[PDB]
């Protein structure tokens, strides 16, 4: 959301998962992204529908998108003789999606 | 108890219609019950008179009761004749009358609404008048006499009242409330007068 | 425009609108309307060349979900829809009847269906004579493992209350959650503009990923859940809003699992004080049970493979279901009509209850040393209280029997006991178990009176069980060997 | 322009390939296996009747499907353990 | 015979209902076993409220109704058993308590043995949850 | 006050009377209220063993006329009032039954535990008296018949529950269900009050 | 008045204020001291089945005052408004006990005002009741309107509107 | 006409008029042995236990003499509350029964209030269409109390505010070029939590509370209550919540919930003892 420099009111604009509504949402280098900024796609990518309730602001967009993201194991290496769970900083509630 | 509540002190429509439907009525037979000079069985009925029915003439109008009439008219062996005030000249004349005269009911008969309703609906093809405007002449009377009775409910003190011209079913329709609020404005008046 | 309504990658769009006379204080902000208007032109002075702006003047409105207040803050249902309330209020399953119409495609998860059915009714708010208030609206939390359908859960309730918001706990801020003060272009005044808390006033609100708030943000909620009222001090302003509304939060544990081995504390990271606000706290867990497994595969497979669109409907009209539109008025109407109050013999019954759920918690913590994370308190009582109200209210009842207490307490424990009773000295342990498959042989049994004899609580036993290698039988009288 | 439907199919053959995942999800593994992947089968078969244009999921868009899931849940498995899951999933892969 | 009488189940606030299909049709449900004493238990109590109010005028307090009481004086109907931890205690409908036998004066013109239902009075104590019968009948 | 559980007993009265109001759902009288009628009962016991001891206390005592009369009034003022209630309650209870008796003599003879043991002989009784009315001399009326008055001679009616055959005064009605009838309404009002035929 | 009328047995109790006059020995069982006596000039409140007769009994044992219900703010507001008062907030069963209060004390100011206010709101219960709904395919007012109505009203208008419905049922059938 | 209704009690002004037979009864109470716990126990009847900080709330109630000292010297005479403890100990009923009992009362929340919106906003007037300051919400409550409850949840620069009010009792602004020194003579009931969810007994009453002690010394009193859980208290708490929840209004019925229409405008304007 942001206050419009024109009529000095709160509006709400889309972000990546919006644009690409019915499309494809591409994430390259996914276990580098901050833990708060990558848990905020889990509405979005298993309900489809971003819910916004900032500022005055109360409405559910809609993001039907299909993210494909590229990771890298921890230390740079897979380690095949470990899990899969141990092997990414991922957890289990962005795993299962 | 033996009388149901809604049957206390007052008559449901279907009563009324029942008290109606007793009312004798002028018919034009389809079929003729009037023995030859040259077997047959007769009505002989107890709460009427049966010499109307066996001496019906086709198509010679004689008189039976209404509730006799719709029994016959039930098949198409009779065919009710309106009443004379329910053609549009008269239902004209006293719509007229009523808003010429704000003050007292037009001299309708008492059954005039329950009689309308009946012929309507059972005997739909015998008027001489188109149905479709007899039924908008008997609404606008309704509503102006609905008009004129909402303007004296504005009148009930605790002695009496004259609802003189009143019909059977508006007067069936009042009387729980007109008889239950001029009782409560009784109670208090007599309550007042206890020296 | 409807959410499902806008085209692809586009943001919804607004459309000034006018009502007149007998139209107007007809509808209340979040509703869904249908309107017949007239789509009309006026040239507002406030940026191209003889541009028009546009709107519409209305000449009908036809919501669903009653005028201003609910049913304008009173009873405007027909003779016959009422008619038919009352004989759906005698049915004897009707409680099943509601638990079975939550969320029809959700398999399993009746516990939660009960309490969600309690969560839609709602208590009874009563105002005292020295001026505090009770509230009684419940909140419900929904802890547990990812894909145990809390998200499926709470969209529904969105659906089927007839005053609801759905808002994620990411994409959410404190002013945005309760009031946000905003500064008129015009006239150079603030205002407030109501948030969710506002918006879903007299209904529920459904804050999904509830862990994910910010930690300043879940806290502007700790005053609206409570004491149902808004407070804002900003700007000039002081004011003390209303929103009475009940809390349906979905939450995650942290490493996603629940995760059993650590603590129970450890998985949780709600503080006590707000875990305490929730009348009913679920933890769900997967499982892992392929008897149940196989069922609930069979049945997302109908629900795929178009099966749900007749099974559904057909058990509808059969009388075992009922449709959204119909359970909307239903809660609307026994809202508006009934509120319960408990009888003295049902007073006891709670009475006695809360005793013993807190003198369990209270060897619980003193048994394993650490306070709790879930806590049990006086407002549990009140908790208890309300999910009986809600369920003598469901059936119209104007007081409140010893069944309505013995479910709501069955209720209790089956949410909020079953969160708090999660569990992980160590030598005291394997003496026991040392000693005990040593003396006792394999194939035998030794009553429990001799093994005290011995010496506790004396969860060692317990945790044999959980082993299978004894096998308490004869109703706890005897503890025989099973053969480990 | 195009939207398959599943209604030829053998939903006793997915319950059980489900069933499976979870029980060897739960013991010997950490990919967390979840009715979300019982619908992946269904999403990825569906997918697989797109891309022949078809209008109803065959049982070859169906094998397809359950073959690319346990494809990938087995080669996420430590080493030790994937030759056994990888035997004990041939059965579902019957034909490649 | 046993196995053709009328099957009467006591409604627990004031009723006596009536209740009245293959190889193992004779097979008693569990809900049969969960309730075999609760009925007992019941048409016990109705007894005791038609003749020991009317008698005797001290009230029966459900046993869940002693817990935060300290040192009251209470009137138990319940049933006399022994616990999985060997010591002897009353089952109620509404719970079961611990009972110090000890200094008790019993009624010597009966029978008192396990799972016979029993009027004991005395004192409970929060202490360690123990309700110290002096009376038992 | 000493009314106050008076006061509450006439209060589920006033419910059950518009409870059963309410159209014609014919609602069973909702069970007698036991616990409620014993405390009132046990209240006037208490009243008039005051009266008692108040009494024996005035003859041997040295009591003034003033308060052996004033409380020994208001005991029987409070029993008056109790007395009230208790008769309002039983006198609304008995009119419902009276109501249902009447009705239902053409309908059913009927759960039976919410009357009380006087309650239930009361309407065994009544149900004799009513069928003695119909005998005595009114034995050409049917008494208990329908108060509607006979508009239509002949009517038509859709069979709700199969009843197999069932024999009329001259020939037969086969029962089967889901079939219409043409017959006059005469000779099928006791099935359409009972809820074997549906249509007018 | 009709003695198993549950209406007016609800009537009778209902707490008046009514100070004493005499010292009286013994009473209070539930006046806040049963054993100790109730002392002259004390104001209480009691059930008006109690009050009634304890007001004319005896110098009366029982003075009774003037209630709130028929104060001069009350008399002024019904005075003013007949139609728009909530005459359910200020008394469920106003009527009746107003009526017995005019027998009591032949209060012919009181029944002048009473009377009149139940003419004025007689009219708008006659309009609400006769005006019934007609589908195309309640009113706001009238249900608001029908919250404030007595235990009274709420039956003649009961009783007027089903016969207003039976009425129009039986003519458009 | 402008007419004061105030005290929330909903026709009767702030100022509510005494007559003689009030003075007299106030009088003949004030001779009681134990007027103090008669007048304290009677302020929260629905609150269970509390008694001290019912006494407490009491004598902040009508707080101690304020003495104007020369020099400048100033003297405060209003106590200042602060309740910290555990969850669900009505600690916000309390003040919420302050926020209804006292004559002049605002209410406030830590989340939900600004140190501009408590001490003083600098707005622009609409009718003469100049600068002008409105007053927050801890200088509306001159004279009065404020009821901040969740007081810990404040953030750091909007604690300043409230820090030099309970010191000095004048807020002082300096923004927009305006110069004033607007007064806030209320006495503070805050009602607080410990920084974990409970407080912990086995820690100094300092790193149990997230506030400074320079803030902690303006409170009269530092009540800390603490949710026990014992047996017989428990049994007594649920017994009078019991009973407080199956409390019925005068003229309302078994089951009909309670509506509130507060139309009681049926006129506008003025139209020993032991208990
Ligand atoms: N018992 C069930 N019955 C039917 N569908 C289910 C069931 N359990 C899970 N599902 C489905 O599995 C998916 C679960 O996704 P969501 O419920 O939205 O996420 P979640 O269950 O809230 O887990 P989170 O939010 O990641 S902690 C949905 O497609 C549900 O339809
Ligand atoms: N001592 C008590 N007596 C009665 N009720 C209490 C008591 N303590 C807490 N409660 C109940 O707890 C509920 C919530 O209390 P609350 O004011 O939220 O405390 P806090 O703000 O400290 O959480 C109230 O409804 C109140 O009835
Ligand atoms: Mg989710
Ligand atoms: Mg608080």
């Amino acid at each position: 959301v942001r206050k419009d420099p024109i009529t000095k009111e709160w509006t709400l604009e889309g972000g990546a998962l919006v644009l690409a509504d019915k499309g494809v949402c591409l994430i390259d280098e996914f276990d580098k992204m901050n833990d708060q900024d990558r848990t905020s796609i889990h509405e979005a990518m298993e309900q489809q529908s971003i819910s916004i309730s900032k500022a005055g602001i109360v409405t559910t967009l809609q993001a039907r998108c299909s993210i494909i993201a590229a990771a890298n194991p921890n230390g740079g290496r897979y380690n095949s003789t470990l899990p899969l769970a141990q092997n990414v900083s991922l957890t289990e509630p962005i795993l299962s999606r | 108890m033996s009388l149901p509540a809604h049957l206390q002190q007052t008559f449901s429509p279907e009563e009324i219609q029942f008290i109606v439907e007793n009312e004798p009525i002028k018919i034009f037979p389809r079929i003729t019950t009037r023995q030859k000079i040259r077997n047959h069985t007769r009505w002989q009925l107890i709460t009427t008179d049966d010499k109307a029915l066996n001496n019906m003439v086709a198509m010679r109008s004689t008189e039976v009761v209404l509730w006799i009439a719709l029994l016959l008219k039930q098949q198409s062996k009779c065919s009710i004749v309106a009443p004379q005030w329910l053609t549009t000249k008269e239902l004209d004349r006293k719509i007229q009358y009523e808003k010429t005269h704000p003050d007292r009911f037009s001299e309708l008969p008492w059954n005039w609404l329950v009689l309308a309703r009946i012929l309507f609906n059972k005997a739909k093809d015998d008027f001489h008048d188109p149905i479709h405007e007899l039924r908008g002449k008997i609404q606008d009377l309704r509503e102006i006499r609905q008009i004129k009775v909402l303007k004296g409910l504005k009148y009930l003190n605790e002695s009496h009242l004259q609802l003189d011209n009143l019909s059977l079913l508006e007067i069936n329709e009042l009387r729980p409330f007109i008889t239950e609020i001029m009782d409560k404005l009784r109670e208090i008046h007599t309550a007042s007068l206890t020296a | 425009e409807i959410p499902e309504l806008v085209p692809v990658g586009e943001m919804p769009r607004n459309l000034t609108m006018t009502c007149d006379r007998y139209l107007t204080n007809k509808v209340i902000p979040g509703t869904r309307v249908t309107i017949v208007g007239i789509y009309s032109i006026y040239n507002s002075k406030n940026s191209g060349v003889a541009i028009r702006t546009p709107y519409i003047k209305i000449l009908g409105i036809q919501s669903d979900v009653e005028t201003s207040s609910i049913w304008n803050s009173v009873t405007m249902f027909t003779e016959e829809e009422e008619e038919e309330f009352l004989q759906l209020s005698r049915n004897p399953k009707l409680y099943e009847i509601l638990t079975n119409s939550i969320a029809p495609s959700i398999f399993g998860n009746e516990d939660i269906k009960k309490a969600i059915v309690c969560l839609l009714m709602g208590g009874s708010k009563k105002i005292l004579p020295d001026g505090m208030r009770l509230r009684g609206d419940i909140n419900v939390l929904l802890l547990g493992d990812p894909g145990t359908a809390k998200s499926q859960l709470l969209k529904f309730v969105e659906k089927v209350s007839p005053i609801a918001v759905y808002t994620s706990g990411k994409g959410s801020s404190a002013a945005g959650l309760t009031a946000s003060v905003q500064r008129d272009p015009m006239t150079r005044e603030f205002y407030l503009e109501g948030g969710a808390m506002v918006l879903a006033d007299g209904g529920v609100v459904c804050i999904d990923e509830f862990d994910k708030m910010r930690d300043e943000d879940r806290v502007a909620i700790h005053e609206a859940m409570e004491q149902q009222t808004i407070s804002i001090a900003k700007a000039g302003i002081t004011t003390v809003l209303n929103s009475r509304t009940s809390v349906l939060a979905a939450a995650n544990p942290i490493y996603g699992r629940y995760d059993d081995l650590k603590s129970p504390g450890d998985n949780i990271d709600f503080q006590t004080t707000i875990l305490s606000r929730f009348d009913m706290i679920f933890i769900v867990k997967d499982d892992h049970n392929e008897e149940r497994d196989i069922s609930i595969a069979n049945h997302v497979i109908n629900i795929h493979t178009g099966n749900a669109n007749a099974m559904q409907n057909q058990q509808e009209e059969n009388g075992s279901e009922i449709s959204i539109e119909k359970m909307k008025r239903y809660i609307t109407y026994c809202r508006l009509k009934c509120a319960p109050r408990l009888s003295p013999q049902a007073a006891e019954k709670l009475s006695s209850n809360f005793v013993t759920i807190r003198k369990q918690l209270l060897i619980n913590e003193l048994e394993s040393t650490e306070r709790s994370s879930i806590p049990i308190t006086i407002r549990q009582l009140e908790a208890i209280i309300r999910i009986t109200e809600s369920l003598a209210k469901l059936e119209l009842s104007p007081i409140a029997q010893e069944r309505h207490v013995d479910e709501a307490i069955r209720l209790f424990q089956a949410s909020t006991m079953d969160a708090a009773s999660q569990d992980p000295s160590l030598s005291e342990i394997r003496r026991f178990e040392q000693e005990l498959k040593r003396r006792l042989p394999i194939g035998w049994s030794t009553s429990y009176q001799t093994l005290r004899r011995e010496f506790a609580l004396d969860k060692a036993l317990y945790a044999l069980e959980k082993h299978e290698t004894i096998q308490l039988r004869h109703q706890g009288q005897n503890i025989y060997r099973s053969g480990v | 322009k195009i939207y398959p439907k599943l209604h030829q199919m053998d939903m006793d053959k997915v319950s059980r390939v489900y069933a499976d995942l979870r029980r060897e999800s739960i013991s010997t593994g950490s990919f967390p296996i979840t009715v979300r992947h019982l619908e992946s089968i269904l999403r990825i078969a569906e997918s697989f009747a797109k891309m022949r244009l078809s209008e109803f999921v065959s049982s070859y868009d169906l094998d397809r499907a359950i073959k690319v899931v346990v494809d990938s849940f087995v080669d996420a498995q430590k080493v030790s353990v994937r030759r056994q899951l990888r035997r004990s999933f041939a059965i579902y892969t019957l034909g490649h | 015979n046993a196995s053709q009488q009328q099957r009467f189940s006591y409604n627990p606030h004031k009723m006596q209902f009536i209740f009245v299909g293959g190889i193992a049709g004779f097979l008693p449900d569990i809900e049969d076993k969960v309730q075999m004493f609760l009925t007992r238990y019941y048409l016990t109590n109705d007894r005791v409220m038609r003749n020991e109010n009317f008698q005797n005028s001290m009230s029966i307090t459900p046993i869940k109704n002693l817990l935060g009481r300290d040192a009251q004086n209470f009137l138990l109907l319940g049933l006399l058993n022994k616990n999985f931890k060997g010591n002897w205690s009353l089952e109620d409908p509404s719970g079961s308590v611990e009972i110090d036998i000890s200094q008790t004066i019993p009624t010597q013109g009966h029978y008192y043995v396990p799972g016979c239902m029993v009027l004991v009075e005395g004192i409970y104590y929060s202490v360690g949850n123990k309700f110290h019968v002096t009376s038992m009948t | 006050m000493y009314g106050d559980l008076g006061n509450k007993l006439v209060l589920e009265a006033k419910r059950t009377k518009q409870l059963y109001a309410r159209s014609n759902q014919d609602v069973n009288l909702p069970m007698y209220h036991e616990d409620i009628i014993r405390n009132i009962l046990k209240e006037v016991s208490n009243l008039r063993k005051n009266t008692e001891y108040l009494k024996e206390q005035q003859q041997l005592g040295m009591l003034d006329d003033k308060v052996a009369k004033c409380q020994y009034f208001v005991t029987l003022l409070c029993m008056e009032r109790n007395k009230r209630c208790l008769l309002a309650y039983q006198r609304l209870r008995t009119d419902i039954l009276d109501s249902m008796a009447w009705n239902n003599n053409g309908l059913d003879l009927m759960d039976t535990n919410n009357l009380s043991h006087q309650e239930q002989e009361y309407l065994k009784e009544y149900c004799d008296l009513i069928t003695d009315l119909k005998s005595g001399d009114l034995v050409d009326i049917d008494l208990s018949g329908s108060l509607v008055p006979p508009s239509d001679v002949f009517i038509d009616v859709r069979v709700l529950k199969d009843a197999g055959e069932i024999q009329t005064e001259y020939g037969v009605f086969n029962l089967i269900k889901d079939s219409q009838f043409f017959v006059r309404q005469s000779d099928v009002e006791r099935l359409i009050q009972q809820g074997y035929l549906q249509k007018i | 008045m009709g003695y198993y009328d549950i209406d007016d047995v609800l009537a009778d109790g209902t707490e008046f204020p009514c100070k004493f006059q005499y010292d009286i020995p013994g009473l209070g069982y539930l006046e806040n001291n049963p054993g100790r006596p109730i002392t002259k000039n004390t104001k209480l409140s009691l059930p008006l089945w109690l009050a009634r007769i304890l007001a004319i009994v005896g110098v009366p044992f029982v003075e009774l005052l003037p209630p709130d219900m028929f104060s001069t703010k009350v008399m002024n507001a019904i005075k003013t408004d007949p139609v728009a008062l909530d005459l359910h907030s200020i008394n469920s069963h106003f009527f009746s006990l107003a009526i017995k209060w005019i027998m009591l004390f032949s209060e012919k100011e009181l029944a002048n005002v009473v009377s009149e206010l139940l003419l004025q709101r007689a009219q708008e219960l006659n309009h609400h009741a006769s005006s019934l709904s007609i589908d195309l395919n309640t009113n706001i007012a009238t249900s608001t309107f029908l919250l404030k109505l007595e235990e009274m009203e709420k039956e003649i208008y009961k009783k007027s509107h089903e016969s207003y419905k039976d009425t129009k049922r039986w003519m458009f059938k | 006409t402008v007419y004061p209704l105030h005290a929330r009690s909903t026709g009767v002004a702030a100022r509510q008029m005494l007559t003689d037979f009030d003075i007299r009864n106030i009088n003949k109470l004030s001779k009681k042995k134990d007027i103090f716990d008669i007048l304290s126990q009677s302020l929260a009847p629905s609150i269970y236990g509390h008694d001290h900080i019912k006494k407490a709330i009491l004598l902040m109630l009508m707080g101690g003499v304020e003495k104007n000292l020369e020099n400048g010297s100033h003297l405060r005479g209003d106590i200042n509350i602060l309740m910290v403890g555990d969850p669900s100990t009505a600690k916000s009923q309390l003040l919420r029964f302050v926020l209804n009992t006292a004559s002049l009362a605002i209410a406030t929340t830590g989340r939900g209030s600004s140190g501009v919106g408590l001490t003083a906003a600098v707005t622009t007037d609409r009718e003469t269409g100049e600068r002008r300051l409105e007053a927050g919400a801890m200088v509306l409550a001159d004279r009065g109390v404020v009821c901040i409850d969740e007081f810990d949840k404040m953030t750091d620069v909007d604690r300043v505010a409230i820090h030099e009010v309970m010191e000095q009792q004048t807020v002082t602004i300096a923004k927009a070029g305006i110069h004033t020194t607007l007064n806030a003579r209320c006495s503070v009931i805050a009602a607080a939590n410990p920084v974990f969810g409970q407080y912990d007994v086995n820690r100094d009453p300092h790193q149990n509370i997230a506030l400074p002690d320079s803030l902690l010394s303006r409170f009269d009193l530092l009540f800390v209550v603490t949710d026990d859980i014992n047996e017989i208290r428990d049994r007594s708490i649920s017994e009078h919540v019991l009973r407080t929840h199956r409390y019925l209004p005068p003229g309302y019925l078994e089951g009909e919930p309670v509506r509130e229409r507060l139309n009681l405008s049926l006129a506008v304007g003025e139209d020993t003892e032991i208990p």
